[PDB]
């Protein structure tokens, strides 16, 4: 899955 | 005055509580027809759709869906759509929102490769003899000319409806020096390049709305719609002061989430305003000096 905003 | 809110927030070191703010507030509004399993293949990603309520749909049966969204600003008299980087097999759909809008311009912020990683296809054509056919929707487009400057390119296409034989003439401004979920080189680079597509007739009332866009469709893209309806409301209000920048910004995520991605983002979108002003409150000399300190080539 691709996601555009930063989960880390 | 927004130079004494900007002070008085950077000051205090208060852009990233500022813009966390501005996310809490921002509408939340369901995109059902976005995540609908056969549209899978129509998103480039996960954590970005558009509403229901202002997505922009396509005019076939099979499947109108686009992920596009109608930004409608009603005091501002201005719409715009902002849209993902269109993928490889949303390229055809892509154009053929651009014809059944009536756009007459397309504002792409991003580069199709950036961090060497794909953020949107090449969705126009490169050389004027090798123009692009879209089967699916039936559209030719070729490049008629393109000038390149050094952090922007404009060019001029020939988008072709091949069921009708009927012609238009688009005009591509693309950003080619703003970096993913970072801000333009300058106050000054992004304003010559906003009014070169304001100069260019694209934004008129007559035209349909302009299509704007970067990987997302949100970050860039916000930034670049902000500046440019906070600068008509000034310019149409009694009171140019007025203006609240965190309030335009919230009206236009009633109709695409997410737009601004960072604090650096939204504290651009404040100086690129403010020097815009100087501007629209007369000393117009100001365009010129914006022109040359952009280097523009
Ligand atoms: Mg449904």
């Amino acid at each position: 899955l691709e996601f555009y905003m930063d989960y880390e | 005055e927004m130079e004494k809110e900007f002070e008085q927030i950077d000051k205090s070191g208060s852009w990233a509580a500022i813009y966390q703010d501005i996310r809490h507030e921002a509408s939340d509004f369901p995109c059902r027809v976005a995540k609908l399993p056969k549209n899978k293949n129509r998103n480039r990603y996960r954590d970005v759709s558009p509403f229901d309520h202002s997505r922009i749909k396509l005019h076939q049966e099979d499947n109108d869906y686009i992920n596009a969204s109608l930004i409608k600003m009603e005091e501002a008299q201005r719409s715009y759509i902002l849209t993902q980087g269109p993928l490889p097999n949303t390229c055809g759909h892509f154009w053929e929102m651009v014809w059944e809008q009536k756009s007459r311009g397309v504002v792409m912020l991003n580069r199709v490769m950036e961090k060497g990683s794909l953020k949107c296809a090449q969705y126009w054509p490169q050389k004027e003899e090798k123009e692009m056919i879209f089967e699916d929707t039936n559209l030719k487009l070729t490049l008629i000319s393109e000038d390149i400057k050094s952090y922007y390119t404009v060019r001029q296409l020939e988008l072709e409806n091949l069921t009708t034989q009927e012609t238009r003439e688009i005009l591509h401004f693309h950003y080619t020096t703003w970096p993913d979920f970072g801000v333009p080189e300058s106050p000054a680079s992004f304003l010559n390049f906003l009014f070169k597509v304001r100069e260019s007739g694209s934004l008129s009332p007559e035209h349909g709305p302009v299509v704007v866009h970067s990987s997302a469709g949100i970050g860039r893209s916000g930034t670049f719609c902000l500046a440019d309806t906070c600068l008509l409301l000034m310019d149409k209000r009694k009171d140019p002061s007025s203006v609240d920048i965190k309030k335009v910004l919230l009206e236009m995520r009633k109709f695409r989430m997410g737009l601004i991605q960072t604090a650096d983002q939204l504290r651009f979108s404040y100086l690129a305003v403010i020097e815009g002003a100087k501007f629209i409150m007369g000393d117009s000399s100001v365009q010129d000096q914006w022109k040359e300190l952009s280097h523009e080539d």
